[PDB]
């Protein structure tokens, strides 16, 4: 099928990104590491679709701007994490 | 800090004080009016504490006069048992059930073992707490510093001393700590604290000098009780507050002169601690940006009702502090039908207020 | 492999019915089982995790099969496909529930919960109404849905005419 | 591209050969428990280097991520100046650089650009 | 005053902003000048552009010398 | 800036005299290829259902 | 909008973010608005005075980031196969979009994060989360037309939303489970129309807008505090708590009218079985509301006696009393409303 | 051809990335992949302009998280997994074998490279990225860029408020 | 009579969505032909 | 394309985000189709736009043609692996580079 010969690989890569975002690693940063991994794969598919259009790749910039802000915001929340808990370990948070 | 001699004259405010008694200061008021513009060298908080009957009041008034400081008289239960119109609530006590009977310092000195003592001690903490916040509003809105006699920080000493003598129970002490923990953290600690160390024998002599009826006749002011207060001020309170506030200790400035004391205060410098940001000394009053100033001002000027709603900590396993439901109904009937308690202050027509048809205004940081 | 339960009359195609009901037995079992092994039981090791999948799914398969067999057996034995058949069917699965839960009462009472459940399903089949029918009325606006537009950009000219075409 | 990748690999191979020569050409002597000890001015070290190293420019560190992603939007300017509407290109570009300056001066005035103190 | 303080503290932001202000000014001259010449209609066109003599655009052909 | 533009336009003007030439060539060979593909398709898949 | 000028901004940018989503004529445009909304809420939500608040700022961030990420994943996939923002016949690719949106709003199967982040929010924060944050997600689900997936969430929402709430004593955590149930009613109302949903949402926000103030004005966070709470007139306290009944949708009060119009339309559309499970499950929701009313309907209590006085903010209370009045007498104004016909 | 080998590597590096635990091991894996994805994207496009931008953008994020990794997760451990090395190396060669015996006219992506375009396409003879990036700064889509600007600036206000610089540095206490 | 007809009428509208009252979703093509306009505008400007 | 319910002025902001109207082989194909959506509305348009949607999808998505192409290649390989072709004459003559 068309979807299997052309769009399978990025999707299989995407789900592997999510399975990193949920696996049990001690440090919160392990979530941030896997966060921009997924974003890297989202860019890849979005770039497939935008190129089916002849001239629409400019929207890649729009996507990248929101990619950094969620990473940048994701990093700020970690900073605020440290200065109330002292450490970023997942097991240090109240389970609720 | 700069007495009248140092300035050579009366305090000159940097800008006109904000009328904090009449106009609210919310977020949208903070946009046009800023807080830091009014702060001087004298924009500080002073707590003039000591043992029982050490002439703190006289010393404070004189002191607050030299430093152009606002003086706040020490709280007393008259603030609870005398309404605005002046009527004495205590006259209603023959009607009330025994548990809800009025209780004061007179009663404490005369029947200290009564179960209402635990009530009485919490009220004093609550009163100081509200008064303390009122001082902060005056400081932040006017820039003039304030002189307090006893802060809520020092109030747990009396509760602890009463506990050692056995007047209170385990439960009452447990309840008191939870209130204090639930509430104390939201205040700004004083810049300066002054203590008047009168030795234990001296205060016992001194109390008889006042010749107050109930005190001399009482048994509470024993060597053990008065000794407990001394151990509590110096070992727990003073050792703790000195980490934040400058601490001066005198044998008795009430028996001494204050002009020497003011000249002692002005020697103390309050800027050396400013250098390090995280230095504990006077940490609370270190606001980096103008936003932080206004936030603190808003909290005490505009969110005091929140501050006074934290005293709602439900604890019923303690039987002393619980008020029976049948009494509550009766007490509610008598208390709120007294002259001047029908409505909020300034609306009880039977007490002489007029124009209620065309009146719509209510006070700010006012009850109800 | 894809058999529908009511594709045939009630006393028919046993192998068709068992597959249809066991389908829903497995799906519900796994769906609940996923929550059980992660959120409630939390077993450790790759082998015991299967026990939770088997434990929550296994007997739940036994129930569905029991209902089909008893319902199918009753349909032929009595000589009529009536509501009591499904009522008779339900008590079978309830009996399996007790054996699953080792509880005499749990199986008995749950049979009644299941028994009346089946009865109503037969009611639906016999009277001609559905449990989750496709919505006949689906509203996509208010009264002025085509009028309330607030956009500012000028809409450039049209390219289609409602009028009949000219030639 | 495909030319560049080939030379990229060819260079990497060449540079790799250089130490692979150095590793053999290097004089070889028995390694001592002290020869491989870290260097910290001749006195044994108190603290591993893998302890948490405090940070003071964390705030700038985050602002750096942002300011770059606006470099992605200024760079295309030149390429599309001959081809774009001059009002739209002129207006938008200016209100792009004013926004950046205003943001910078705002934080500079608020003192966030200064390090933690 | 203000001018003095900055000119003493951060002279670059004054000089830099002086040229920045120059950009806005002579950007406002050039942009207005651009439509004072009808520069949307450019005498040299990218690609091979051919019009019919009756097309409306065929009237607007900018007529220049070189 | 004038001289660079002068040179660029001269380079571009040379395209417009060559660009029509290539398009003429490509079409006459693009079409010829299409016949071959339409014929290769016929032979390749004679027996497909 | 409580402390500083900065809080004023984040509130507005939240409004802009939500509007961009619900006014966007394409999935990609809609997704952008969600990102705008994301960072508008976090700074409002994070306060370092509380160890709990920063934890709340986390769970929300990880959940929302994943939701928008998976949401964008499917939207790209959706128009990779159809080449349109719309799918002619709904299929799996459209289901995946639905799953993300439900998680974005904390519907039943993916609600877990939602109550578990309510421990460390101020009341004013919970209102923004409970009411406004559910606009953008739920409003996009109106575009997708999968029945069984949406139908399953409703059935689980009312069930999990109710049964879970019985065991709580923290009002903030209790309201979360209460909100999950009302969310179930929306999604049920969303497979039939939107005008009902728009009406029903407005009433739901209205009631929650009221109950939040009463806790917010008097800073109550636990059931015990209700009994210890002091009020001058036990009649007054008795009447304030009569808003819970409206939140329970009892017909003498205004809060039933929303439930009522959702049944007159679901029934009109023959969804009889759904209403049985929903309306029946609402009773359990009505239950723990009464557990709160234990502190009001009985009206002589054993209460601590170191308070004689009520200290309350005027403007909040002034607006709260007005809102409460309609919450009890709002029924006779149904005549005026002309949005149901 | 290298496109298929790029497919193999991006798959291979993703398998291991699922198994990294040490944050820097994750980072090295991620950095390597950011190279390949950047390379791969430019194959199926009229220019590599976006690969340059993407590469530049992520490298900014790469440095910053090392600064925080070296402050928060400084003391952690690696473990060479002989299962992993064999598994990746086993499949990697396996995948590389297929790419040699693949009908790699079929595997090529249908997206039109610049050369894949016709000769008649007059719009393909301009600058490499003129038209594509054009309407990023023309009516009406320009307002989207403007909307980002506030969004980015408003973000810049969010970090300082979340961060609260004045209350100290960051240490893994 | 009127509420058994009005109800019946609404069903027909919903069955075929052939009226702009309630069961009609306005599909606007305005923006795309705005984009086509903008493309045409930019086509003229190209050149130097 | 989707239809916002709100349709406040904000929709003008993001309406023209992604389109086919800028120098595309399918610019005319989509304008007809989407026009027909505007004439009949969204829900009814999905039932009257059978041709326009299929043509537009077969112009952008191109699945219909790519999925012809593999049938030709696979059927070329199937013939050879069955021995029906030969190694020497496996492929046809290549096209000229200066074409297409
Ligand atoms: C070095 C610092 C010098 C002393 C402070 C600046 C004096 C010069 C006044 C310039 C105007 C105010 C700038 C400012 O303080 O930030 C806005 C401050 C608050 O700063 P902020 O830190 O809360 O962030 C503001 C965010 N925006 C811009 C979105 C609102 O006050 C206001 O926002 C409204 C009042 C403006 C006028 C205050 C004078
Ligand atoms: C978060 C942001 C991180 C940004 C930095 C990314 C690169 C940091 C990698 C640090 C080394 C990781 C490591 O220890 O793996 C050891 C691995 C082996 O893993 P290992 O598990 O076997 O190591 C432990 C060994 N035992 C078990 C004995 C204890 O060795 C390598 O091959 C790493 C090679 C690194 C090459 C140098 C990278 C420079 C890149 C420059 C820019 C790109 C050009
Ligand atoms: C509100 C809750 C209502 C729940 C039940 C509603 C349905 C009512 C039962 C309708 C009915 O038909 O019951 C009688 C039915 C006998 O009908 P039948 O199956 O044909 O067997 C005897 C004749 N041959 O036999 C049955 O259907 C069994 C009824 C059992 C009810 C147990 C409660
Ligand atoms: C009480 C708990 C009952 C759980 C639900 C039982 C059930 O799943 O019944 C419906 C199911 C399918 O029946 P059907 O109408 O044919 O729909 C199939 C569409 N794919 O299964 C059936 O075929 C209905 C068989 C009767 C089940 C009665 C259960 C009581
Ligand atoms: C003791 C507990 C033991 C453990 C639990 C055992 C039960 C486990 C059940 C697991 C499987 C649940 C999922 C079943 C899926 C069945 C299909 C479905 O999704 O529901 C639709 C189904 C029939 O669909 P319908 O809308 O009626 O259209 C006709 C279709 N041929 O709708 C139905 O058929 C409904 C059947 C039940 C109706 C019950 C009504 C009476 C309730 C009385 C209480
Ligand atoms: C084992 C895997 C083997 C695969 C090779 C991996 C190493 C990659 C080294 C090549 C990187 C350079 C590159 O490929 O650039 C490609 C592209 C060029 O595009 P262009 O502007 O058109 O210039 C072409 C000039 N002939 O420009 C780009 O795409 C951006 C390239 C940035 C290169 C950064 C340097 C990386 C160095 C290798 C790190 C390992
Ligand atoms: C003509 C423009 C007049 C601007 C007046 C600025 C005068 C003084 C500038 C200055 O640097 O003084 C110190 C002041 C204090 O700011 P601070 O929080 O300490 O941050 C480090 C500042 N170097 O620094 C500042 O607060 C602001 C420094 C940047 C101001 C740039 C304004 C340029 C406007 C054009
Ligand atoms: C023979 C070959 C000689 C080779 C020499 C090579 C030298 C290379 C090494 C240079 C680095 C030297 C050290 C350095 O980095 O200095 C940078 C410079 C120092 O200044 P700074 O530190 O900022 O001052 C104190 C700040 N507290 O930082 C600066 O401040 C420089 C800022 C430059 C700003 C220039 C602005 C120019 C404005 C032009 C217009 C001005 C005219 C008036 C306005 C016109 C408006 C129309
Ligand atoms: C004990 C616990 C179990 C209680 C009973 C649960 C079973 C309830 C019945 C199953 C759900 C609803 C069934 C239904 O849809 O009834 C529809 C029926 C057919 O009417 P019609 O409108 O013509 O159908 C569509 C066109 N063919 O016509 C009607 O029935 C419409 C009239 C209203 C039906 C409401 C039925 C729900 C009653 C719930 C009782 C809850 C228990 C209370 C105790
Ligand atoms: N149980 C209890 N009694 C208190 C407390 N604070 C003050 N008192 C009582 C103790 C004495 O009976 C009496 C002493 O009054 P003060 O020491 O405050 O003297 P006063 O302020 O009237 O003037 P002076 O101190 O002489 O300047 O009030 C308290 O916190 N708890």
């Amino acid at each position: 099928m068309i979807m299997i010969l052309y769009w399978s690989l990025p999707m299989i890569l995407f789900i592997l990104g999510l399975f990193c975002f949920v696996s049990n690693r001690k440090h919160l940063l392990s979530m941030l590491l896997s966060l921009e991994f997924i974003v890297l794969m989202l860019f890849f598919m979005l770039f497939i679709y935008l190129n089916m259009l002849n001239y629409e790749s400019y929207f890649s910039m729009m996507f990248l701007t929101f990619s950094v802000c969620e990473g940048a915001l994701g990093l700020s929340i970690l900073v605020s994490m440290i200065r109330t808990h002292g450490n970023d370990y997942f097991q240090s948070f109240s389970i609720m | 800090i700069s007495g009248k001699t140092m300035r050579g004259g009366p305090r000159v405010p940097k800008a006109a004080p904000y009328p904090y008694k009449t106009k609210k200061y919310s977020v949208f008021n903070a946009i046009f009016d800023k807080t830091s513009k009014r702060f001087d060298e004298n924009s500080k908080v002073i707590c003039v504490e000591g043992p029982i009957a050490a002439g703190k009041s006289k010393f404070a008034k004189e002191l607050a006069e030299e430093l152009d400081m606002e003086y706040y008289p020490a709280v007393d239960l008259d603030l609870i048992y005398i309404n605005s119109y002046g009527y004495d609530m205590r006259k209603l006590d023959p009607q009330l059930p025994p548990s809800c009977r009025s209780y004061d310092v007179r009663n404490f000195c005369l029947d200290p073992s009564h179960d209402l003592a635990a009530q009485f001690q919490i009220r004093m903490y609550m009163l100081r707490y509200s008064q303390y916040i009122d001082a902060l509003q005056h400081v932040l809105s006017t820039g003039q510093g304030v002189v307090l006699e006893r802060s809520p920080y020092s109030d747990f000493v009396f509760m602890e001393a009463m506990f050692r003598q056995g007047y209170l129970s385990r439960g009452a002490r447990s309840v008191y700590n939870e209130l204090r923990q639930n509430t104390i953290g939201e205040l700004l600690k004083p810049h300066l604290v002054i203590y008047l160390d009168l030795p234990v024998d001296a205060v016992k002599k001194q109390i008889k000098a006042r010749n107050v009826d109930y005190e001399v006749q009482s048994k509470v002011f024993s060597d053990a009780y008065l000794s407990d207060l001394e151990q509590l001020y110096k070992q727990q309170y003073l050792k703790d507050i000195s980490t934040h506030a400058e601490l001066l200790i005198y044998d008795w400035t009430a028996g001494g002169e204050t002009e020497v004391v003011v000249e002692d205060i002005e020697r103390i410098d309050f800027n050396q601690f400013e250098a390090d940001i995280h230095n504990k000394k006077m940490l609370d009053w270190r606001f980096p940006l103008e936003a932080e100033w206004c936030e603190a001002r808003i909290k005490y000027c505009h969110e005091k009702p929140d501050l006074m709603n934290y005293f709602n900590v439900p604890r019923f396993d303690v039987p002393e502090l619980v008020r029976s439901a049948d009494d509550g109904k009766v007490w509610r009937d008598v208390w709120f039908n007294a002259p001047g308690m029908k409505y909020r202050p300034g609306y009880n027509a039977d007490m002489g207020d007029e124009g209620l048809l065309t009146k719509t205004k209510i006070g700010i940081n006012q009850g109800i | 492999l894809r058999s529908k339960y009511y594709d045939h009359p009630d006393g028919e195609d046993a192998f068709g019915k068992i597959v249809a009901t066991n389908k829903y037995a497995v799906s519900a079992g796994v769906a609940w089982s996923m929550f059980d092994v992660l959120t409630l039981s939390k077993p450790q090791g790759y082998l015991p995790t299967l026990g939770r999948f088997a434990y929550n799914t296994g007997p739940l398969m036994g129930m569905a099969t029991a209902f089909t067999l008893t319902t199918l057996v009753a349909t032929n034995a009595r000589g009529k496909d009536d509501k009591i058949n499904y009522l008779i069917g339900g008590f079978a699965a309830g009996g399996v529930f007790g054996a699953w839960k080792h509880n005499h009462v749990a199986g008995l009472c749950a049979g009644l919960f299941l028994g009346i459940a089946g009865v109503i399903k037969k009611m639906s089949i016999e009277q001609g109404w559905e449990f989750f029918p496709n919505t006949p009325i689906k509203q996509y606006g208010g009264l002025n849905i085509a009028g309330n537009d607030w956009t500012i950009m000028a809409d450039p000219p049209k390219n289609w005419t409602t009028e009949k075409p000219k030639e | 591209m495909f030319s560049i990748i080939f030379i990229a690999l060819l260079i990497l191979l060449i540079t790799t050969i250089v130490m692979f020569l150095a590793s053999i050409l290097s004089k070889k002597a028995l390694i001592d428990r002290e020869k491989s000890s870290p260097f910290e001015c001749g006195f044994d070290p108190k603290s591993s280097s893998r302890l948490p190293f405090s940070l003071r420019f964390f705030l700038i560190t985050i602002i750096f991520l942002i300011f770059d992603v606006e470099i992605a939007l200024i760079l295309p300017m030149i390429i599309i100046m001959k081809y774009s509407n001059i009002m739209i290109w002129t207006i938008t570009s200016i209100i792009f650089i004013l926004i950046l300056l205003i943001g910078l001066y705002h934080e500079w005035n608020q003192g966030m650009l200064n390090w933690s103190n | 005053s203000l001018l003095k303080r900055a000119w003493n503290e951060i002279p670059d932001i004054v000089g830099g902003s002086a040229l920045a202000l120059a950009g806005i000014v002579m950007a406002t001259i050039g942009v207005a000048n651009y439509y004072a010449k009808d520069g949307d209609n450019r005498r040299y066109k990218l690609g091979y552009v051919v019009y019919r003599h009756d097309d409306p655009r065929a009237l607007k052909v900018r007529n220049d010398e070189d | 800036a004038k001289k660079v533009k002068r040179d660029e336009i001269e380079m571009r003007s040379a395209q417009n005299v060559i660009f029509p030439i290539l398009v003429a060539e490509r079409d006459r060979e693009f079409l010829r290829q299409l016949r071959r593909n339409r014929d290769e398709e016929a032979e390749l898949m004679k027996n497909v259902p | 909008m409580f402390n500083n000028s900065s809080k004023i901004l984040f509130i507005t940018i939240m409004i802009i973010g939500t509007l961009i989503t619900v006014t966007s004529n394409s999935w990609l445009g809609a997704w952008m608005g969600l990102e705008i909304n994301l960072l508008s809420f976090i700074p409002l939500l994070s306060d370092n005075n509380n160890l709990m608040s920063t934890e709340a700022s986390l769970k929300y961030f990880l959940t929302q980031v994943l939701a928008s990420t998976v949401l964008l994943f499917s939207s790209i996939l959706l128009m990779l196969k159809n080449n349109m923002n719309n799918e002619i016949n709904e299929s799996f690719t459209s289901m995946i979009i639905m799953s993300a949106l439900l998680l974005k709003s904390g519907a039943a199967p993916f609600h877990f994060w939602f109550p578990n982040m309510m421990e460390g929010l101020t009341w004013m924060n919970a209102l923004m989360l409970m009411t406004w944050q559910k606009i953008a997600p739920l409003m996009l689900i109106s575009y997708l037309n999968i029945k069984y997936l949406l139908l399953i969430s409703v059935i689980l929402s009312v069930i999990i939303g109710a049964i879970g709430g019985l065991n709580q004593t923290s009002l903030r955590k209790l309201m979360a489970f209460s909100s999950i149930n009302h969310l179930g009613w929306m999604l049920s109302s969303l497979m039939i129309s939107e005008s009902i949903w728009l009406i029903y949402f407005f009433f739901y926000s209205f009631l929650s807008f009221v109950l939040t103030f009463m806790f917010n004005i008097f800073k109550l966070f636990h059931l015990n505090q209700l009994f210890s709470w002091f009020v001058n007139s036990k009649i007054l306290k008795f009447t304030l708590f009569m808003n819970f009944l409206s939140l329970g949708g009892l017909p003498p009060f205004l809060g039933f009218l929303p439930k009522w119009l959702v049944i007159q339309q679901l029934t009109l559309c023959n969804q009889y079985f759904m209403l049985t499970l929903m309306m029946m499950s609402t009773l359990i929701t009505l239950f723990f509301y009464l557990r709160i009313c234990y502190s009001a309907f009985m009206m002589n209590y054993f209460e601590n006696n170191w308070i004689m006085k009520m200290n309350m903010n005027s403007i909040n209370y002034n607006m709260y009393m007005i809102m409460t009045f309609f919450s009890i007498f709002g029924l006779f104004l149904i005549s005026l409303f002309y949005f149901m016909f | 051809m290298i496109q298929l080998m790029l497919y193999s590597l991006i798959i291979t590096t993703s398998i291991i990335f699922l198994n990294m635990i040490h944050p820097l091991a994750l980072g090295l894996t991620l950095l390597i992949q950011t190279i390949f994805v950047c390379l791969l994207t430019g194959l199926m496009t009229k220019s590599f302009w976006y690969s340059y931008i993407l590469f530049l953008i992520f490298l900014g994020g790469m440095l910053v998280l090392f600064i925080y990794v070296t402050s928060l997760a400084s003391n952690e451990m690696f473990n060479l997994s002989m299962k992993l090395t064999l598994f990746s190396s086993l499949i990697l060669i396996f995948m590389l074998i297929l790419s040699f015996i693949m009908d790699k006219t079929s595997s090529s992506l249908f997206l039109m490279n610049n050369d894949m375009q016709s000769i008649i396409n007059m719009n393909s003879y301009f600058m490499e990225n003129s038209l594509s990036l054009n309407k990023l700064y023309n009516f009406p889509t320009n307002f989207i860029t403007i909307l980002l600007m506030n969004y980015l600036l408003i973000t810049l206000i969010v970090i300082v408020k979340i961060t609260k610089l004045f209350k100290g540095p960051i240490r893994m206490m | 009579q009127i509420r058994l007809l009005e109800d019946e009428v609404r069903r027909k509208m919903s069955e075929r969505n052939d009226y702009q009252a309630y069961y009609y979703r306005p599909s606007v093509a305005k923006y795309h032909r705005i984009s086509k306009e903008a493309a045409d505008e930019l086509e003229a400007l190209r050149g130097d | 394309s989707l239809t916002p319910f709100l349709r406040l002025p904000l929709t003008d902001l993001t309406g023209c985000l992604i389109n086919h109207q800028t120098y595309d082989k399918c610019g005319k194909f989509e304008m007809k189709m989407m026009e027909c959506f505007e004439a009949y509305g969204l829900e009814r348009g999905k039932r009257e736009c059978a041709d326009l949607i299929s043509d537009f999808q077969e112009c952008v998505g191109m699945q219909k043609q790519l999925m012809r192409f593999h049938a030709m290649r696979n059927e070329r390989y199937k013939q050879w692996l069955k021995g029906e072709r030969k190694g020497q004459e496996f492929f046809a003559d290549p096209p000229r580079v200066d074409a297409y």
